[PDB]
DNA sequence: CCAGTCTGTAGCACTGTGTAAGACAGGCCAGATC
DNA sequence: GATCTGGCCTGTCTTACACAGTGCTACAGACTGG
DNA sequence: CCAGTCTGTAGCACTGTGTAAGACAGGCCAGATC
DNA sequence: GATCTGGCCTGTCTTACACAGTGCTACAGACTGG
């Protein structure tokens, strides 16, 4: 059998194969055995041309806000036409990207297969499902450091279709047509913009991302018209932007960073007012009200002093410009909790509420004997930082009864036992893929579980939490049930997705670049987008 | 006319190619830091001291009744000269914020109290502009004038983004010169009044201005439309014959073909021009001197100090006027390793 | 219809394909279309096991000199058992290699196809061609610098089967059974030893190469018994070692290096005695007599002074240890001649025999006006060294009449015209692949052409060649007819072959290493040997 | 007992971990350069000068009647003490050449004339060895003796390559200790005589020796066979009761467990031992002192000077004895970048 | 028999990587000298 | 008898050049249907 | 039904690369003082 | 009214960790023939 040209494109991209190499091996297998097993080069590229964005004609109702209507543009030069005159801020920065709209329609046409399969399964009619569509889009931006070559930093903006549901025609609080099953695996994290800048400087980052932001702020208004399965249908869109680490969350949101005194990203509590009472707070922070607060800072309509207004406005000091859902990142989410139980135990080996002034060395003694201790029982070598593996293995009731062995009193043992027990009861409530289905039991108990945890910390270990509270802990104790109810999960929006993409990017720089930085980006982006299309994974079945 | 290579002791990651230097009451103030105001300096304005070639920066504070300012990058500064009512002030409008948006909101900066111990207090009163407001833009120029006996401000030039009809997300960073309608800004109230003149062929950008005794002179600037930097020096004469601000203009013969210049006032009306860029590719290396009176500009070519080879062989460079013939210039340090304070500073002085 | 496993191995190696990548693409093409187009992994490696050395049982008549008879050893650790005891010279140096004999028999059994084809063509019987075989082996060693990775120098010893002829049973001065047609193309340059050392230091280089040298010195004595085409047959061997640049030729030969006063590697002439009379010399230098001369130096059996013995022995100062055919290298062979005509012309623009003392600048003037001159007519940008391309294009009668344009006199013009004419008459005599076939006309004239050239240099341009002669020029004027008659060609032994192989080695280190320097060299050597076997090129036909 | 870090002014790529220092007539001579003799030094022997921590090397010349020597690497040196016939000499045999082959030919090195101007003349007479010849080997030891009253040489120890039967091109760099038959070399003529002793259990390697008044003491060395470095000090007493050189020996109690030692003579029979390596992995860091007389060795542990950090934390190191308590040691400089003179030198002296 | 049409192969524009041919310099030695 | 300088010579840096790879592109050639 | 024989996948041994979590210092401000 | 130091805050370096690829290897698992 001759082989499907799409399969050949996938087998060139899905395994990082070169282009010359592919041609040489194709000529080999051609000349050897009597058959055209792999399609030739030019026809493979031609067969690819409809997978990239910029091929499927579409319509928009109404016309978009300040967005040209052309539907065939490919890779736009990211500079967006900087007047190169060297008297202004330089036109140096190199970047390449698609247009948001066209990339989205390309991905949607890709997913046409699964949307039609879901319409078949749900047994919904076809002449009656042309309007009520609802697509959730999870975006994610990050900085990638030190591209490995002998052009150091980079930023990569990537979005992912999270869930598509139907609306026609009743109340339909939810009719899940397609819920992506691997929202973290980089196999589905579509790049949309690449920029050879550094994550830090707010100038060039905003200067290049601006157009994408305008696309976002224009697109949530109108609705989309796309011909799929022979029927032209209308789509809506929600943009639950989550894919940011805390630092970028603040930089986009305007608050100072990072070791601030306005810890929470959702409430308005400072260090103390949350340290004292932990688990009693409500979600307040919003994007629009953060704009409002920034206005109240800039105009200072009450003539208060510097620190006076800084307190009145809750640290808002810079005009935010990218609406971000302030959701906890379940990826780390525990290094703080882990090292905090670590400090609890390093202050349990020595009696800390009877010796509240250790030396530079007595804590060294207690941690070192704790380290040899947990090497004895749990076989955990000394580490520098609470990475994921050590965090998982240490935060166990086994190691808790192991740290019981060296603490003299027998009431502290039971206290830390109950603490670790409630904490393990409450961890998978947030790390689950969907606690609405995996384990809603601990979710319904999470409020009371967390309150007992807070009461135990405030009655037993408040020797340290008078006015001090580690950042992660506030969000993990106060808002978690609220967040889970607000979204439906926590782990199902981790930035880590785009994080796993990082490898791919640098890998694609080593084997498929042009290479000359005007074209190098363009080609890396093209190959990435090829590698992350549901179509060319459906052909790599590998049963 | 001599240079001394300075050094950045600390606080060096805080100067960007667009910035401003406010010269008033001794010490000078840096304005327009890169990135939003940090916690170390909740205002953003810096005080800058020069001590045996060392360039130190200290954190200014603010008043209580004043507003707080976003660090505009390439705005138009205007020394509102010391006189009634509250001397002495700086008018700032409007530049573009560290998010690529523009102000359209002029600010009045003044000093309040001192010291006690080598300390200052400033205030930044947002002054409303009514009218007939001017559009937000960057690179234009403001200049104070005073005639029989009213004190007003003349504002002209500047680029902007495309007006929000064809502003497309493939041209969302293209610029075009604002329409040449000079604005007149009355400080109190902000009854701005726009005017036109058939001598305003095309609005230019980055064109250093000089106002004296209700007569102003605009020197060579940049134009994107014709892509030429014309040599036509411009003069304009305004007069507040209340209730009408009647204005006229005149082309003159020689106007230097330079853009992005650093003007240092030495005498009462003696201005030494270092100048940034002659052509769109090679920056100027020489100097200039300009007197002025009711006759006009008196040109001169003073002594061009020999620049180091490093500065002369660099593409771009910028700076500000320390005032009183002293001025600061800086070049992007091109080489490994990026410090990352990649801007080497030279202090340059007349005579 | 499945594909030949050998073809699949070739298509994994002949295009630098990885191992994981190959498996992934194989699983893809398997699961997609109904057939097993590429063999699986383990069976491919199993099918390869007989291509590497160490598979075919062979015999040696008689038993070899101090060489273990085992015939199945694979990749030997190169150090050959250095006593790791720290007090001795360190056992650090890392190297890997085959055994000379086993690698040779592997390559021979590879070439079994062409040897049987040649026995078919020549119409020779089969029961009467079991003894008289004659294999010529061209070896080549060199240093490769700065392996490019995130272990700086390296040395690579490679041999190549040059020509195999028959001996049964008459006089048979030559019966060419197989003459390799690309004796320089890296496609046939088989690596045999690799060592992570530096080219310079004689110590470790000799220490590791020693065993190979002892093998070769033992192998020219006996004969080999190998079963090919069903018949077991006996082979002889000659080793025309040529693959060395001048510097290594000296280091192995013992003579000082490099800008010595004993220029020639064949005669005994110094700078002067060859400068006065150029083209009248006879090849003298030999390996055994160089050993003898080194003995005469060491014992100093005539109590002569330092310089006096240094002259009596003709620069022999170090015991040579690797018999090397002293052959001209045709690769550069002209950079000296090129820059020498360049100096001739830079001294013709000025009048040099009337102004024998130019300034630091007058020569700069003359060269610069010559450069603008040849830019006007021959369009040759100023360069800093006489590379290959500039040497080809400049050494032309056109550029010679172009340099006529600025020289005032009209007799020097005709002199340099005849000079360049004879030089072009004599260049392809040596750069040919086989002047016995390509152009023997100029070969028979080469003696007379060279003498006219020498007479013209001594009558016209001897203003410079009183006692000075560029090294290359002596070998190019004196022994070229002797050499061509000695071997049959000049270009057909260029080291450049292994030189090209260099750009392979780095490549293999970048994509196929293990990597950890114990196994890294093993893997690189294995893949190289796979890539250079006539068998797996016969399968990459590519008509 | 003090160290000074020296430096390599120039000619630094010419010292290799195996080398020798000939101490005679003031200046000392370096012997055993890496790579064959260049043109700059047609002999190979160098003269070494130490001047305010600087280590300079100059090119010695030779006689006319003498042979020329291949730069052996780790040979056995023997100070043929100043006496009849032609004082004072060095006996060198036999090491291994820069091609991995061995000499089996002893050389006598002597001085001829001087200066005129800070210049020397040397001679290297190849002295034939008849017999009963010794086998070529490296790391063994030679020493001079004088017994009633004949001056002879005792030679013992040493590794070699496998004898050329099992010498295979997969073992062509393996070594095995020579058979322990001590040799006696008569300097003229070379009527060498082999002898054995039933206390010569196993021939060792790199074992520093000390000969005095026709009685010799062999200290600890290395052995590959048992892979142990035994502590059994050895003594042996030879006597030429013509026409028979009758020899006996004796094991003694204490012999230091060190190999590759640097012995400096200070007194008439006082030898300070720096020592290279205690165990097969960690080198020794301390020092030792050894007197000797007709009683035997008198041991002592003198003051071990504090070494620097890098010399103590390095794997290997070596050197020679400058003579008169002065000695040179060197460490392979391990770090980026390789100079490529990657051997740092320290001068170390007693008292 | 010849047009159309595909396909392979050559060539273009770009920077990174090894080489080694010359720049050189300085340092010793012979000479030139104190 | 002892000390410095042009000659030269060779070990060290450096930089013009060749070329490696990559994808994109255009022509030439060879098949294939009329 | 049962064994041999294949085959896919997981796991091992190894350095090299990014990361960012802590080491930290030092420098300004408040405090403590001249 | 003018000057120095402990507190602490934060921007800077560094180093333990994860883990990426790569070939080789061994086990389990599943086909397929008796
Ligand atoms: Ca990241
Ligand atoms: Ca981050
Ligand atoms: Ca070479
Ligand atoms: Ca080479
Ligand atoms: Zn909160
Ligand atoms: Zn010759």
């Amino acid at each position: 059998f001759g082989l499907h040209p799409a399969v050949c494109l996938a087998i060139r991209v899905n395994t990082f194969l070169s282009c010359s190499q592919y041609h040489k091996m194709y000529r080999t297998v051609k000349a050897t055995s009597g058959r055209q097993i792999f399609q030739p080069l030019h026809t493979l590229r031609n067969a690819e041309k409809e997978l990239l964005p910029g091929f499927h004609q579409f319509e928009w109702q109404p016309a978009l806000k300040n967005v040209s209507t052309s539907w065939d543009v490919g890779i736009i030069d990211g500079l967006s036409g900087w007047t190169v005159s060297v008297d202004d801020v330089p036109a140096d920065t190199i970047s390449r990207r698609f247009r948001y709209d066209v990339a989205l329609v390309s991905a949607l046409k890709d997913l046409e297969e699964d949307i039609m399969e879901g319409l078949r399964e749900r047994a919904l009619d076809d002449s009656m499902c042309t309007s009520g569509f609802t697509v959730v889009v999870k975006e994610s931006c990050d900085g990638m450091g030190d591209v490995s070559e002998k052009p150091e930093k980079a930023v990569r903006f990537s979005f992912t279709i999270m869930s598509i549901s139907i609306r026609l025609e009743g109340e339909d609080d939810g009719i899940t047509i397609f819920q992506e099953q691997k929202p973290n695996s980089e196999l589905s994290c579509r790049p949309l913009c690449l920029m050879f800048v550094d994550e830090s400087d707010h100038e060039t980052l905003t200067a290049i991302l601006g157009p994408v932001v305008a696309e976002r702020k224009a697109m949530m208004e109108s609705r989309l018209i796309i011909s799929v399965g022979g029927l032209l249908r209308s789509f809506r869109f929600f943009f639950r932007g989550t894919g940011y680490d805390e630092k970028m969350v603040r930089e986009m949101e305007g608050l100072e960073a990072s070791g601030s005194t306005y810890i929470c990203t959702l409430c308005d509590s400072t260090r103390a007012e949350a340290s004292q009472n932990m688990v009693l707070h409500s979600i307040t922070r919003s994007h629009d009200e953060n704009l409002e607060r920034y206005e109240i800072w800039r105009k200072n309509p009450f003539s208060e002093s510097a620190d006076e207004l800084r307190d009145r406005v809750k640290g808002v000091s810079a005009k935010p410009f990218m609406e971000t859902q302030p959701t906890l990142d379940a990826l780390h989410c525990d290094i703080g909790n882990a090292t905090e139980f670590y400090k609890i135990f390093q202050d349990e080996i020595g009696e800390v509420y009877q010796k509240p002034n250790p030396s530079r060395e007595e804590r060294r003694r207690w941690r070192s004997t704790l380290d040899k201790q947990l090497r004895k029982k749990m076989k955990l070598k000394p580490v520098m930082r609470m990475n994921g593996n050590y965090a998982r293995r240490l935060m166990t009731r086994e190691a808790v009864e192991a740290v019981c062995e060296l603490v003299p009193s027998e009431e502290r043992r039971e206290a830390l036992l109950k603490l670790m027990d409630l904490y393990l009861q409450m961890k998978p409530v947030w790390r689950s893929t969907c606690p609405s289905r995996d384990c809603p039991d601990q979710l319904c108990q999470y409020s009371y579980n967390s309150q007992q945890f807070a009461d135990l910390l405030s009655s037993m270990f408040k020797y340290r939490y008078d006015g001090k509270i580690t950042n992660y802990l506030h969000k993990t104790l106060a808002h978690v049930p609220e967040i889970v109810e607000r979204d439906g999960s926590i782990g199902a929006w981790a930035s880590e997705g785009n994080e796993s993409g990082n490898k791919l990017f640098r890998r694609f720089r080593k084997m498929n670049a042009r290479q000359s930085k005007t074209f190098e980006l363009e080609d890396i982006l093209k190959h990435h987008w090829l590698y992350t299309s549901k179509y060319l994974q459906k052909f790599m079945e590998a049963h | 006319m001599s240079l001394q290579p300075l050094t950045a002791v600390n606080c060096g990651s805080l100067v960007q190619p667009g910035f401003s230097l406010l010269d008033l009451e001794g010490d000078v103030y840096l304005f327009g830091q890169k990135g939003w105001p940090k916690r170390s300096c909740p205002t953003g304005i810096f005080g800058v001291r020069i001590k045996k070639g060392e360039l130190k920066l200290r954190a200014i504070s603010f008043s209580n009744n004043s507003s707080y300012l976003p660090p505009l990058r390439c705005p138009a500064i205007a020394h509102f000269e010391a006189q009634d009512g509250k001397p002495e002030c700086y008018l700032i409008h409007g530049g573009r914020t560290p998010n690529n948006e523009l102000s359209s909101s002029l600010y009045m900066l003044s000093v309040d109290s001192r010291g006690c111990n080598r300390k200052v207090t400033l205030r930044c009163e947002e002054k409303e502009l009514v009218g007939d407001v001017p559009s937000a833009r960057y690179g234009h120029t403001l200049s104070v004038i005073n005639s029989r006996g009213k004190t007003a401000c003349v504002l002209f030039g500047g680029r902007s983004y495309m007006p929000p009809t064809e502003r497309t997300t493939q041209n969302w960073n293209s610029v075009v010169d604002c329409p040449p309608q000079v604005y007149l800004i009355d400080l109190e109230f902000g009854c701005c009044t726009a005017h036109t003149l058939p001598e305003l062929t095309d609005g230019q950008s980055f064109h250093v201005a000089l106002a004296r005794q209700d007569c102003v002179y605009f020197l060579g600037g940049h134009i994107l439309s014709s892509d030429c930097r014309p040599s036509r020096l411009i003069r304009l004469h305004v007069e507040l014959l209340l209730g009408s601000p009647v204005l006229t203009c005149t082309i003159l013969h020689e106007g230097l073909t330079i853009t992005s210049a650093i003007a240092s006032p030495i005498g009462y009306h003696e201005y030494i021009i270092f100048g940034g860029y002659q052509s769109e590719t090679q920056k100027r290396m020489e100097c200039t001197y300009v007197g002025l009176d009711d006759v006009g500009v008196h040109m001169e070519s003073r002594e061009p100090p020999q620049w180091t080879s490093e500065i002369s062989h660099s593409r771009t460079w910028f700076g500000g006027s320390l005032g009183k013939g002293t001025a600061l210039v800086a070049i992007p340090s091109e080489g490994n390793p990026t410090p990352p304070e990649a801007y080497h500073f030279y202090q340059v002085s007349f005579q």
